[PDB]
């Protein structure tokens, strides 16, 4: 995962590409193209 | 195994063959830990779902106060377009009674648009994290998507003071909630507050 | 002198009628609105009552004698599980407060079972905070005759229970039993009737003994005063901020934190503190008022 | 010619009626509400722009010749192509200065090319939609026609025109278009007609009296003018029904002997 | 038991698919009736009276007393009769459904066709007929009339329900006398109504026709 | 129990039954045996969910409805807003009403097999909507059926709307193109909101519940007097278009 | 009435009606009759005189509950809107078991509400919701039984129960009373009002009881629709509103049709139904024209309204709904103690 | 379903079957159950509940919470027996071999009934 | 009309009972009928009369 | 002072049980509609499935055409063979 | 071919969601006749259990 990947939400399956990781409080987060925060743990990479 | 003493309310409830409890009216458990909010006083919201989850909370051995929304019926008026039908709202006393529990559960209903403003507007004045009992498959993102505080899918711009702790999907309206949402009610309920 | 009733109309030309109501020095106890009706539990002075009637049916309100309206009734179930609680015991509430008491809800921790049933003396001393207990028992005699330990205060006590008779040493009224239903049949409102009538009749001689030797001041004017001095009621949170008990009232508000200023208030000429009882309350550390009678 | 009445009765509600059914009875005028305060509660365009159109000018669209359709001077709305618009209405039972038929009878004896549709709860006239913009400044608004607390320029959700009136005396409205500003005693509504929130609330005036709405009233009640009172209005609408019942049974002259 | 996906059609559908007994002639549409005169308004009319009439001829309706009536009915309102439709078109080319009527009541009186019946004690001379046949049939020339009025201030014809249920309960509120049809034409409005203006409404005025069961209420008029 | 001593079933009356051997049934194709009584309509379910399934199923185009919305109403249609509308659909077609709690519903248990689909021979639309309530005709049909499926259809877009089992078994077949239009219009006026006048409305409503739609079975004349989708109006091509083996077997 | 004749009362299983439709009910009838026919007497299986049988039970001798509904309409025979309004009158056993006649009348509103509001066309010809509070409005509380009520006595007091001969002045005085008295009660009692908040539900009422009355003076049902249509168009000056726009197209042509003796116009009352063409599209009528029908026969005290095989068929104590008290019936199966028919269980698996 | 108590208490008969009947129609059990008795020992605190289901394990837990619901709060211990007829104890005090003994007659009983 | 068997199949109306004597006045009634039913003079419109009234 | 998130609370009257005319049972609004009630389906049910057959036809062919004479003792062997045939069982085949 | 008369009602009929699937209607019989088949339109939830 990082910058420029394509990335889908697993419980919906939201196509979109990683903007950047902004850790907050001890935590790993992950922006899409849709200007929204997401979990590593619930993303994983596709090609 | 401890005494449960409820703060019954001061207001009878619908007729006489009708439901037990009032339209925006608030009953405290005294020890606030958890308050479950019903939409309306009526048989789609009131001993069919809700009842049941104070039981079963009440059993767990954590006290409960149930609090019945004056206006729980309808869509937001921030809602695209406004709102049709009836306008859904929150008072401020409503409000400062939530806020003084350590946890919060809502019962929703089946229209995913519908829930996802709902949610947003109360939680733009609730401050304690909140479990949404609904029956239409729900993901925790598209609460996201409109701007409200999520665990798992955060917004860029919360527009949220609330935190969406938990979804549960399969509970329907004026039907017996079965014993095994009730124990995932609980098991959520304990993992997210002690 | 002030009988307590219950108003019911519409929110429309309401504040005039309240108006009415503060110029013939009546007191508004109770207000909620529904959606465009209001139900107004009012202690006005006997001699008014029939210019009230005059004037509701003005306003084409309606008056309901409530013969409760006055005090606060515990409710002990055994339990708030599932057998008791969403369904009799909340029949037996709603319609206490149909008649204008105000019902708590006392779930004894150890409450259920046959001889495993215990109550505790905080309980104890929790139910007798209030004015009358209503018991909901089960449905087997043996059970309830093997129960007769949970039922010692000393406060008017009505038992009820499956069983249409019973040979306990109390009031007893029959065929409320441990149900799952919404009590509506005919025969279930007629005994939902007849335990408000006993706690009715109790409420009355208590009453009248406490007429033998009244208060020096009456709980409902008492509360007037209490709301019009202390300003710090109108920020509470609880169901009834102030309950109207039947010799004293009880202030939802912390005792270590405000029995100083509840203490020092100035009722006519005398301090409250001389002429009640102010104590902390079991009920979530609360203040409860103990009115004394004139001859102290 | 024929000098016409336009209702029986001697009672206020029948004057009432009367005057509402009168086109030469110059309504009186209770506020002052600006066009542009109108065309932002109607909510169908925005004030300041030109009219969107449906069909091109009359003058430039060709028709084949027709005398008797050429008799009938258009609108200007129709002239230039407008779209046709809404607007309606919800009044209360409680002594509300027009009452849906009525308002529909005043409507198409009033107005040129208007659409008029009544319910029990409703009533929405269709015209074109400068035409329409200026009868409901004129007429519709600025009025004795309507009362901003016991009448409400509404779409959408109607309800509330047999419940009983709120504390302030307004009808009940599930969407809260309309608002009363204790401060200034004034309604102002908040959203249009429709329900879309409006950037600023327009003041269209405050509640009138009760007093002066059991004059201006067109409905019939117990408490105030009741049909027993008017037993003209009662024996019309009798001669009505037996003329009726006549005509479908035998409608001859001789049958019609027993009228 | 139809032709449905078939390319042969004809004017009248088939006798099985009838609202009713003899309602074979009232199968044609107003579109279809404009569309034949190629959108001439008096040739409209006169199709739509002219099948209209001879329809309810042939339903056994306009038989012995009724006849009269239905006669009267195809010439005042179709066939332009004593130039009534003309006339009140050109007296109202300004004016308003009100104006129609206030028109038709004038015309109505000044010819014989009503009379007084009684002042009531708040004024309000009721009215009776003198001839109700003749009666109707100026009232429904005044309808049509008020119809072209308004369609043609408006150049709309979305007009049209309204405009006759408001006409009738105008002239009846006004006069004391029944309208077209002795209520009928007020129900058949109400249904065209609501069949043209809600979403339980359907299609639009140009497809209506006597041979449906929310227009079949009036007898040709 | 229930008759009071009426009689019932008596075997003793009539033809001795069973003088011969009364023979199992096998089902072709399938390794299983069942005794004749468990083959008879009444007796089996299978039959009569197979009848239900048939009844229940109208089938409405939407792209005339699209079309008006988008020109005459002045209202943009988006995926997005076709989704909120499956949502709306899908509420409001067993027994819901949207937004209304005073208004009389009918219990979401008793009309489970309720759904509204969509389906689309567009092939981009289809996969920007939402596959919780698309019939995805690419993943359902082989390479060449389903290309020539989507050449047949078009670039056209229906929506199919199974009406609850139950309001056929109360009713008649011919309630069921009646609900389907009814639940149809209102989910589609309170979905996508418009502020045009109300004939705009009845021109709509035509275009969304009377244009394209598509039923079971056609009214029978005469002697077999019946309302539409009964069984008697099921044309032998339809029945065949019905059973679906051509997407499994080549056979 | 019935006469030295002897009649079969065949009850087809209720599945049978909910797999098929309506008008399986005779031909099942038919062939069950004729096996048994054929086998309890040792005839041949077939020959001639099975013919004649197969035809009187298919067709001379029986006697369908509805008539079909061919054409446009396309629906089958034994459907809710082939009932004739004094079948249904006639199908309610509350004449048998009480003296009242504004309660017979009233059962009978009912029972007609309920079947031809809620299910003819709440379901055969709408969808959804239907039309749920237009029709429990008719029998829910006791608005319509005051009005009645009412009627009947202001009835008994100035004409009596018979006393007077259908005339136009006494539908007149009799409706325009009954309405009068009906909008004051809404008027004075704002909860009466907000019960019937919709103006449909409140027509409806007054009419019914407007035409109840004029049925209870007079004895005749067409009589009663006058005064129904009567009370309707005197609602609508009195309030400046009636109901949903389009409820009030029957009500504008009412008055014509109600006496006249036109082919398509003409019906007593007891003959009319939903097919007729007025009243085949509009809720908020039917089942009150049926109470009105019944009404007719109360104030004479009459045993039947049509058809006395139906009644005697549906006083039947082995039937699963119980005619006599349709309303007790109503609130038994509202709170779930109403065991009906038709339902599958021993061929279905467990749940 | 089939509904029957054995108990010699008058009202708790009747009050208990409406219990069942109840605890039967919430969880929507009754067309999946043929037969369900209850046998009430009230002198002894022990009470059997026995289930006769029509001809999976989603099922059997509906039925695990038909017993929750129907038997008395203070009957904590419970031991169960399965084997295609569901019969439950529930007592306050550890449950004795002559109420096991019991519970397999009322299966039995169960088994045989038709 | 005499016995009010209107409605069809056993259908009796009590009350809608009408007394007349068409077999009797069957002549006038035909003649009435030959009157509304013509339409100018010498069409073919005839009714006559068969088995002395009765049809 | 004016807070737009208040909302309008709505159907206070449509909460209240119904009461049925002449009885003395409250009911809630949905459980009276047809689809929630099985006593209106029942209603429906019961007229649906009800066909009256005058046996009268039958009987004179019987005796007139096949010679067989009928008694009470053949209509209750009859009745007792069609309550056996009409649900559904087998008496010839 | 892919279809006979209607190729919309045979991607209908091709719903995963539909309690009887038509893929094989032998199979579905089958298994109704041995009453292992969950049918709808049983109204279970507005019925007494005794
Ligand atoms: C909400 C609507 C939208 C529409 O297209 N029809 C509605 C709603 C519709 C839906 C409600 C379900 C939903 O999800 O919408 C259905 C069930 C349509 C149907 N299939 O019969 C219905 N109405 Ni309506 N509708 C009713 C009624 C009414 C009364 C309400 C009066 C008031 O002022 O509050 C008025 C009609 C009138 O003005 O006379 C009314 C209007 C309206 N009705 C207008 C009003 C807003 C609009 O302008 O768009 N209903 C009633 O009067 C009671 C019976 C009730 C019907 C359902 C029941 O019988 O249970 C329901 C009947
Ligand atoms: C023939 C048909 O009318 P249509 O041809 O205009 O659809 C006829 N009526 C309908 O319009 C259709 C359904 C009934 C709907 C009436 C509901 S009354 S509640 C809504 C009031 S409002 O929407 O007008 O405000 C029917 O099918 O019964």
């Amino acid at each position: 995962i990082e910058i420029g990947s394509y990335v889908r939400y697993i419980n919906t399956g939201t196509h979109g590409t990683v903007k950047a990781i902004e850790p907050k409080n001890d935590e790993e987060w992950v922006l899409l193209e849709n200007d929204i925060y997401y979990r590593p743990e619930l993303l994983e990479l596709v090609e | 195994r401890k005494e449960q003493i409820v703060d019954c309310r001061a207001v009878m409830g619908l007729g006489e063959g009708g439901g037990l409890a009032q339209r925006g009216t608030f009953a405290e458990g005294l020890r606030n830990d958890v308050v479950v909010v019903a939409m309306s006083p009526g048989r789609r919201h009131i001993t069919k779902p809700v009842c049941e989850i104070t039981y079963g909370i009440r059993e767990a051995g954590i006290q409960t106060s149930v609090l019945v929304l004056d206006a729980g019926g309808g869509i937001p008026s921030d809602a695209p377009q406004g709102s049709l039908g009836s306008t859904f709202g929150l008072k401020p006393e409503e409000a400062k009674q939530v806020n003084r529990h350590k946890l919060c559960v809502i019962h929703f209903g089946n229209v995913k648009s519908h829930i996802i403003y709902k949610a947003r507007l109360f939680l733009k004045y609730v401050d304690i994290p909140t479990i949404i009992v609904c029956q239409t498959p729900v993901d925790m993102e598209d609460f996201a998507a409109i701007g409200i505080k999520t665990k798992n899918v955060m917004p860029l711009e919360s527009k949220t003071e609330g935190k969406i702790v938990e979804i549960i999907t399969g509970v329907i309206r004026g039907e017996s909630a079965p014993q095994k949402k009730i124990d995932e009610i609980i098991e959520s309920i304990k993992k997210h507050l002690g | 002198m002030y009988q307590i009733i219950r108003y019911e109309g519409g929110v429309y030309k309401n504040n005039i009628l309240k108006e009415w109501i503060e110029d013939v020095g009546g007191f508004i106890i109770q207000e909620h609105v529904m959606q465009l009706d209001v139900y107004m539990t009012i202690a006005i002075p006997q001699n008014e009552i029939e210019n009230f009637k005059e004037e509701a049916k003005k306003y084409k309100g309606k008056i309901v004698e409530t013969p409760l309206a006055g005090i606060e009734i515990a409710i002990v179930s055994p339990s708030l599980s599932r057998h008791h609680l969403p369904h009799i015991a909340c029949d037996v509430s709603e319609y206490v407060r149909k008649f204008g008491a105000k019902p708590n809800m006392i779930g004894l921790a150890h409450g259920a079972g046959k001889n495993i049933s215990e109550i505790r003396e905080k309980e104890k001393r929790l139910i007798q905070e209030h004015d009358i207990a209503i018991y909901v028992m089960g449905n087997f005699e043996s059970c309830i005759l093997d129960k007769t330990h949970l039922f010692k205060v000393d406060i008017p006590l009505v038992v009820t229970g499956g069983p249409e008779t019973l040979d306990i040493p109390y009031t007893y009224v029959g065929n409320l039993g441990r149900r799952a239903q919404r009590l509506r049949k005919g025969e279930e409102i007629r005994a939902l009737r007849q335990m408000i009538d006993e706690v009715t009749k109790k409420i009355n001689d208590k009453r009248m003994e406490l007429s033998y030797d009244p208060p020096i001041i009456p709980p409902v004017v008492l509360k007037d005063e209490i709301e019009k001095r202390i300003d710090e009621v109108r920020g509470i949170l609880a169901p009834m901020p102030i309950v109207t008990q039947l010799d004293g009232l009880r202030i939802k508000m912390d005792y270590d934190r405000n029995h100083e200023e509840i203490e020092n208030v100035k009722i006519g000429k005398y301090l409250l503190k001389d002429i009640a009882y102010v104590t902390r309350s079991e009920m979530k550390n609360y203040i409860l008022i103990k009115l004394k009678s004139t001859s102290e | 010619a024929y000098t016409p009445q336009f209702y029986p009765g001697a009672t206020k509600v029948a004057e009432n009626r009367r005057n509402h059914l009168n086109p030469n009875y110059e309504l009186e005028k209770l506020r002052e509400i600006p066009d542009e305060d109108v065309v932002k509660i109607m909510g169908h365009r925005q004030p300041g722009e030109d009219y969107k159109t449906v069909h091109p000018p009359l003058e430039e669209m060709d028709f084949v010749e027709d005398y008797a359709r050429d008799l009938v001077e258009p609108l200007n709305g129709a002239k230039e192509g407008h779209r046709v618009r809404y607007i309606q209405f919800a009044d209360s039972m409680y002594f509300a200065p027009a009452q849906p038929y009525d308002r529909s009878r005043s409507y198409m004896s009033r107005l040129r090319g208007v659409d008029a549709g009544t319910l029990s709860g409703r009533q929405v006239v269709e015209c074109r939609e400068s035409d329409l913009e200026e009868f409901s400044k004129n007429i519709l608004m600025d009025t004795e026609l309507f009362d901003p607390a016991t009448s409400g320029m509404r779409g959408a959700t109607v309800h509330g025109h047999s419940l009983r009136l709120d504390e302030n005396g307004m009808m009940f409205d599930a969407l809260q278009r309309c608002v009363f500003d204790e401060k200034t005693g004034h309604v102002m509504y908040v959203k249009d007609q429709v329900g879309k929130p409006l950037d600023a609330p327009v003041d269209v005036g405050e509640p009138i009296p009760e007093a002066k709405l059991r004059e201006i009233t067109t409905i019939y009640r117990n408490d105030g003018v009741a049909m027993r009172a008017d037993p003209d209005v009662i024996e019309v609408v009798k001669r009505i029904h037996r003329a009726r019942t006549l005509g479908g049974y035998i409608p001859t002259n001789e049958t019609f002997k027993g009228l | 038991m139809d032709y449905a996906g078939g390319n042969i059609a004809s004017l009248l559908g088939a006798p099985s698919m009838m609202e009713g007994l003899g309602y074979a002639l009232r199968n044609i549409p107003v579109n279809h009736a404009v569309a034949t005169t190629k959108k001439n308004m008096m040739n409209a009319i006169a199709f739509s009276s002219v099948m209209e009439q001879t329809a309810t001829f042939e339903m056994g309706d306009a038989v012995g007393s009724f006849e009269r009536q239905h006669l009267l009915g195809l010439a005042y309102q179709g066939l332009n009769a004593d130039n009534l439709v003309i006339d009140f078109i050109k007296a109202n080319a300004k004016g308003t459904v009100g104006s129609v009527v206030e028109t038709v009541i004038d015309r109505a009186i000044a010819d014989g066709v009503i009379v007084v019946d009684k002042t009531m004690s708040s004024g309000f001379n009721m009215y009776k007929p003198a001839d109700v046949n003749k009666w109707n049939a100026y009232a429904a020339a005044g309808l049509v009339a008020a119809v072209a009025v308004s369609c043609g201030a408006a150049r709309a014809a979305q007009n049209v329900a309204s405009v006759i249920l408001y006409f009738n309960d105008i002239l009846e509120y006004e006069t004391g006398l029944p309208g077209v049809d002795y209520g009928r034409s007020m129900g058949t409005a109400v249904g065209f109504s609501f069949f043209s203006h809600s979403i339980y409404g359907g299609g639009g005025p140009g497809i209506f026709n006597g041979n449906h069961v929310v227009t079949r209420h009036s007898k040709g008029f | 129990e229930k008759r009071q001593g009426i009689p019932l079933y008596n075997p003793d009356i009539g033809v001795p039954l069973g003088q011969r051997k009364l023979m199992p049934y096998k089902l072709s194709n399938t390794d299983d045996y069942c005794e004749g009584d468990d083959l008879h309509f009444l007796n089996n379910a299978a039959i009569q969910q197979l009848w239900d399934d048939i009844r229940r199923t109208v089938i409405v185009g939407m792209d005339t409805a699209h079309s008006v919305l988008e020109k005459r109403l002045g209202v943009e249609v988006t995926p997005e807003t076709i989704n909120e509308y499956m949502h709306t659909i899908n509420h409001s077609l067993p027994g819901g009403a949207v937004v209304q709690e005073h208004m009389v519903e009918v219990h979401p248990s008793l009309a489970w097999d309720c759904y509204a689909r969509i389906f689309t021979g567009d092939d981009e639309l289809a996969d920007e909507l939402d596959s919780r309530f698309l019939i995805d005709i690419n993943k359902l049909f082989p390479e060449e059926q389903a290309e020539t499926l989507k050449a047949a259809i078009g670039k056209k877009t229906y929506q199919v709307s199974r009406v609850p089992s139950l309001v056929g078994r109360v009713c008649d077949g011919g309630t069921i193109s009646r609900w389907s239009a009814m639940q149809i219009g209102m989910s589609f006026i309170t979905a996508y909101k418009l502020c045009a006048g109300e004939a705009a409305t009845a021109d709509f409503s035509y275009a969304s519940k009377h244009a394209d739609v598509i039923q079971m079975g056609n009214a029978l004349p005469g002697r077999r007097a019946r309302g539409p989708n009964e069984p008697g109006g099921i044309r032998f091509g339809i029945l065949s278009d019905v059973v679906q083996t051509t997407r499994v077997s080549e056979d | 009435a019935i006469g030295k004749k002897t009649y079969q009362v065949s009850r087809v299983p209720s599945l049978v009606g909910r797999v098929c439709d309506g008008g399986t009910i005779s031909r099942w009838s038919a062939m069950q009759i004729g096996m048994s026919f054929i086998t309890a007497y040792k005839l041949c299986a077939g020959e001639a005189a099975t013919a004649d049988f197969s035809y009187a039970s298919k067709h001379a001798d029986v006697i369908q509950m509805g008539n079909a509904l061919p054409g446009r309409r396309a629906r089958g025979p034994n459907e809710p809107g082939g009932i004739r309004f004094g079948i249904l009158s006639d199908v309610v056993q509350t004449t048998r078991v009480s003296e009242d006649p504004v309660e017979q009348s009233l059962e009978v509103v009912a029972t007609g509400a309920a079947l031809y509001d809620q299910i003819w066309l709440g379901a055969y010809m709408s969808g959804g919701i239907g039309f749920t509070q237009y029709a429990t409005a008719s029998y829910t509380d006791d608005i319509l039984d005051d009005f009645s009520y009412y009627a009947l006595d202001y009835v008994e007091k100035k004409y009596g129960r018979m006393g007077t001969k259908a005339t136009m002045d006494v539908v007149e005085d009799v409706a325009g009373e009954v309405t009068l008295y009906a909008l004051e009660q809404y008027d004075d009692y704002p909860a009466l009002l907000e019960d019937h908040f919709g103006g449909s539900q409140r027509a409806a009422v007054a009419a019914a009881a407007s035409g109840i009355g004029v049925c209870m003076a007079t004895g005749n049902s067409n009589a009663g629709v006058n005064g129904w249509y009567l009370s309707q168009i005197l609602h609508k000056e009195y309030h400046s509103r009636l109901g949903f726009y389009g409820y009030d197209l029957q009500d504008q042509c009412g008055a014509s049709n109600s006496l006249a003796i036109r082919n398509d116009e003409a019906a007593p009352l007891e003959l009319r139904g939903p097919n007729y063409p007025n009243y085949a599209m509009n809720v908020g009528h039917q089942g009150e024209y049926a109470g009105i029908a019944q009404a007719a026969h109360s104030a004479r005290g009459d045993a039947f309204a049509l058809n006395p095989l139906v009644k005697v068929a549906f006083a039947d104590p082995m039937l699963v709904f119980d005619f006599s008290k349709p309303r007790k019936e109503i609130a038994r199966g509202a709170l779930r103690e109403f065991e009906a028919a038709g339902e599958r269980d021993v061929i279905l698996p467990a749940k | 379903a089939y509904i029957d108590v054995e108990c010699n208490d008058e009202a708790g008969k009747a009050i208990y079957e409406r219990i069942i009947q109840t605890s039967l129609e919430d969880l929507v059990l009754g067309k999946s159950i043929i037969k369900a008795k209850m046998i009430c020992k009230q002198d002894v605190p022990y009470f059997i509940i026995g289930i006769l289901p029509k001809s999976k394990e989603d099922f059997i837990d509906r039925v695990l919470d038909f017993m929750n619901r129907v038997f008395p709060e203070g009957m904590r211990i419970r031991k169960t027996i399965r084997d295609k007829t569901i019969v439950m104890v529930a007592s306050e005090k550890p449950i004795e071999e002559e109420w096991m003994n019991e519970a397999v007659k009322l299966q039995e009983e169960l088994k045989i009934f038709k | 009309l005499a016995a009010g068997k209107i409605g069809g199949k056993g259908c009796q109306v009590p009350g809608r009972t009408l007394d007349i004597s068409a077999v009797s006045n069957a002549q006038a009634i035909a003649d009435e009928v030959e009157k509304i039913l013509k339409v100018s003079e010498d069409d073919d419109t005839a009714v006559k009369i068969i088995n002395g009234g009765k049809q």
